[PDB]
RNA sequence: GCCCCUAAGCGUGUGCUAAGUGGAAAAGGAUGUGCAGUCGCGAAGACAACCAGGAGGUUGGCUUAGAAGCAGCCACCCUU
């Protein structure tokens, strides 16, 4: 599970600003 | 040495330290002793 | 085991996780409890294991109010099931639980054992919680 | 024990000093219940005794002229009053503490002085 | 240096005193014997006895007055004491008994008066839950 | 029973709302509004704070003499809000009263004492309503229980009051029962 | 975004963090530390440390092999 939750941990990035697609 | 997410004081004579970073309980009785791991 | 003798409707939506409780916010039967801090279905068998603790550690005296009651049931399909078909069969239930709901009500002489037993209940609860009087 | 106690303290061990011909000072480390116990039975009967703590009599022996009694409270502090007669009392201690021998005789007031030991005992021979 | 609580007209129990006086060095036949003959002079009530040993293993023998349970048992007239006192009363006693057990235990305690040792029987009593009147 | 109204400053809000109750809350003020007969309501802000001890030490009716702009006026703590969550203060309602003037009040009630052993004690009024005199409500409310055996019930007609103040609620309610101790397998029952 | 890779601040002022926390996570456990606020005691000497005491009734009853302050139960007092 650490690839899923690696991509939606990064959708917490100052520059995405809390959202990216595919969450 | 019980080695355990939790640790209390059992008894009384139970004492609650901290060593090197790690929360450890040191008593008279050795079955008392006990870490957090 | 708090089963509801019978409802309306047997198979209803979830019950929305949304906002915070506007009743039953305050102790009013014993003189502590137990008020919730986080939004929550609390099942029928949680209040009866966290019922049992709170007898077992209060023995004899005393008297214990429930201010929560199951009457919302949830479903689920039979195992290895595909996707569709219509919707499953009820098998247990819950009460909507937000926070600032004061779930379980103890009335005992003394603080010490009171407030041990009401810790006891509280480690069976999916939520958490805290010990409130009567006292504002 | 509050403040408001200390203060009836004091207020109790003055009143029962002005009632009091005489006074005893004594040493009682080492001394079980019992033995304390058996002075009572001896003293209750007519004398009294008593302990109580230094600073408390110190502040109790501000009334009365008895404010030199203050270097006899460096250590235990058990007080003799002598309701009935002076001096019986002073037997009663001497007695007590030689056979019991862990008593201290730290001192006596009489006639509105303090005296020693030997004085003391001088003055129960009388 | 022990204490039991012994039987008056009765002697070498096996539970009670026996290895208990076996391990002290106290020789248990004359003590028996002895106290025999000062309880069948008393012939009235079971009593604790007091045993002081020394170095030579000389053993004396102290026999304090009848306890104040069995004595408010005998004067109240009831066998068995209270499963619950202050609930359950199960006898009354008057003031009179309650007196003549305070001399008693004046003659036992180290009480100044006879008043005292009248509150002290009161209130082994009321540890019985027996009424004093 | 004489009651000294308790000082407390208080300021005309220069604006009301949710954005300025908010921001006054979060300045450590808690916001009110007085009214009473005189049909003249005021919106003030107080210091929480200083409020706070207040009701720590009068309870939650206590009398108030309130600084308005140098104008001293009488006030009664008519309601309040509190959070659930949080326990804070969030808004006071304070009612204009005059000396010798009668109102209505809940006076919260407690017991004190040892009933029989056997026996278990549950309160279930918390307060109870009475007409008194605006500086002679009572702070508090006593119930003694002792020596009381089995099922005894006290009514709001058995409670003891003052003198010169007034019961208003029907003396059937039920404010404290007494009831035989529930056994070890009583309690296995209730909830099952 | 601004130490170097890599354009532009090893910017200024006041605090916090010792975990490379920053640079993944739960119920729960815990004398980590900073700030703010209550209550208790305390020079009329507080807490720790420390020398000496902590007795008599009496082994309070019921319960038992046993009940002696220390299975349990119920009461739970007096004297110095
Ligand atoms: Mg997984
Ligand atoms: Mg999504
Ligand atoms: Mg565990
Ligand atoms: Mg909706
Ligand atoms: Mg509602
Ligand atoms: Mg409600
Ligand atoms: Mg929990
Ligand atoms: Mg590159
Ligand atoms: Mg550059
Ligand atoms: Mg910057
Ligand atoms: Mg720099
Ligand atoms: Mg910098
Ligand atoms: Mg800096
Ligand atoms: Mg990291
Ligand atoms: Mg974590
Ligand atoms: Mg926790
Ligand atoms: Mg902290
Ligand atoms: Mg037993
Ligand atoms: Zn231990």
């Amino acid at each position: 599970a650490k690839r899923g939750r690696k991509k939606r941990d990064r959708k917490h990035s100052k520059a995405n600003h809390g959202k990216r697609p595919n969450a | 040495m019980k080695v355990n997410p939790s640790v209390k004081p059992i008894c009384d004579k139970c004492r609650v330290i901290r060593r090197h970073g790690r929360v450890m309980v040191i008593c008279s009785d050795p079955r008392h002793k006990q870490r957090q791991g | 085991m708090l089963i509801p003798r019978k409802v309306k409707h047997r198979k209803q939506h979830h019950p929305e996780q949304r906002g915070i409780a506007s009743g039953g916010t305050s102790v009013s039967f014993g003189d502590y409890g137990i008020q919730a801090l986080e939004h929550a279905y609390i099942t029928n068998r949680q209040i009866e294991s966290a019922r049992i603790a709170i007898n077992r550690h209060i023995k004899r005296g005393g008297k214990v109010w429930i201010n929560i009651f199951p009457d919302r049931p949830l479903t689920k399909k039979p195992a290895e099931t595909r996707m569709g078909s219509g919707k499953g069969s009820p098998e247990w239930w819950v009460a909507n639980v937000k926070p600032g709901r004061v779930l379980f009500e103890l009335s005992y002489p003394d603080e010490k054992t009171a407030r041990d037993a009401l810790t006891r209940a509280i480690h069976k609860l999916p939520i958490k919680a805290r010990i409130v009087t009567r006292e504002e | 024990m509050a403040k408001a106690d200390k203060a009836t303290a004091v207020a109790d061990i003055a009143e029962q000093f002005k009632a009091s011909t005489a006074t005893v000072v004594t040493e009682y480390r080492g001394l079980t219940v019992a033995n304390l116990a058996e002075l009572r039975r001896a003293l209750g009967d007519s004398a009294t005794y008593t302990v109580a703590k230094n600073t408390l009599v110190k502040r109790a022996a501000s009334e009365a002229g008895i404010e030199g009694l203050d270097e006899l409270f460096a250590g235990p502090t058990a007080i003799a009053f002598v309701k009935g007669e002076a001096v019986d009392a002073a037997k009663a201690i001497k007695k007590f503490a030689k056979d019991n021998k862990a008593l201290v005789i730290k001192g006596g007031y009489m006639d509105g002085k303090a005296l020693s030991v030997a004085d003391v005992e001088k003055i129960a021979d009388l | 240096l022990i204490k039991l609580q012994i039987q008056a007209g009765q002697a070498n129990p096996a539970p009670p005193v026996g290895p208990a006086l076996g391990q002290h060095g106290v020789n248990i036949m004359e003590f028996c014997k002895a106290y025999n003959a000062a309880t069948e002079s008393q012939r009235g009530n079971v009593i604790p006895v007091e045993i002081t040993v020394y170095e030579d293993r000389s053993f004396t023998f102290a026999l304090k007055t009848p306890p104040a349970a069995k004595l408010l048992l005998k004067a109240a007239g009831v066998q068995k004491g209270s499963g619950e006192p202050h609930k359950t009363k199960v006898a009354k006693v008057t003031w009179d008994q309650v007196r003549e057990i305070a001399e008693t235990k004046k003659a036992d305690l180290n009480a100044n008066d006879i008043d005292a040792a009248a509150k002290i029987i009161a209130g082994t009593a009321r540890s019985m839950g027996i009424t004093v009147e | 029973t004489a009651n000294i109204p308790n000082k407390l400053t208080a300021n005309v809000r220069t604006r009301t709302g949710k954005g300025a109750s908010r921001q006054a809350r979060r300045d450590g003020k808690v916001p009110a509004v007085l009214y009473g007969h005189g049909t003249d309501p005021q919106h003030l802000e107080l210091n929480a704070r200083d409020f706070a001890a207040v009701l720590r030490s009068h309870g939650t009716n206590a009398i108030l003499t309130l600084d308005i702009e140098g104008t001293e006026q009488l006030a009664l703590t008519k309601a309040l809000d509190v959070h659930p969550i949080r326990r804070n203060i969030q808004h006071a309602d304070l009612l204009v009263v005059q000396r010798g003037e009668k109102v209505t009040v809940e006076v919260t009630v407690l017991v004190e004492g040892d009933a029989t052993p056997g026996t278990l004690v549950t309160q279930d009024a918390n307060t109870i309503e009475i007409e008194a005199e605006a500086l002679s409500i009572p702070e508090q409310l006593t119930v003694s229980v002792e020596g009381v055996e089995a099922g005894t019930q006290i009514t709001a007609g058995q409670i003891s009051l003052p003198e010169g103040v007034n019961l208003i609620s029907d003396p059937e309610l039920l404010v404290v029962n007494v009831v035989e101790a529930p056994s070890a397998e009583a309690l296995e029952e209730e909830g099952a």
